[PDB]
């Protein structure tokens, strides 16, 4: 579903997210992709390392930057094609919705449903 | 260009972009 996943076996990814977890436990690795269908700008890196208390608005602003979003442009993230609440914490979004490999996955939209 | 305030690369990973806890602060 990632390019993520195509270029890098589970294995290595899984191996790479133990090992991240265990150094920085207070903060979150995330993979951050744009959705099928989106209309918006790519994004220069998609593995981040974020503070647990970052919350998802924050995180938006972040990211609208580096895609160079415009005021009016929108931007949407989903998480196993769910929407996370701006209010959220990535801590909170990590521990529901981490996958095996220990990453937390993002898909990011200029449309409110995934694949849109 | 040099990611300082809000951003850093990973020393290590080049490829892992590391969020400071100042921006945390964002608003």
């Amino acid at each position: 579903k990632f390019v993520y996943k195509e270029e890098h076996p589970f294995e290595k990814r899984r191996s790479e997210g133990e090992k991240i977890r265990k150094k920085y436990p207070d903060r979150v690795p995330v993979i951050v992709e744009k959705a099928p269908k989106a209309r918006i700008g790519d994004l220069d890196k998609k593995k981040y390392l974020v503070p647990s208390d970052l919350t998802v608005g924050q995180f938006y602003f972040l990211i609208r930057k580096r895609i160079h979003l415009r005021a009016e442009d929108a931007l949407f993230f989903f998480v196993n094609n769910v929407i996370p609440p701006t209010s959220a914490t990535m801590g909170q979004l990590y521990q529901e919705h981490h996958e095996e490999d220990f990453f937390l996955y993002i898909a990011y939209s200029d449309e409110s449903v995934y694949g849109l | 260009p040099v990611e300082e305030l809000l951003t850093m690369e990973d020393e290590g990973n080049s490829d892992m972009l590391v969020v400071t806890t100042k921006a945390g602060l964002l608003e």
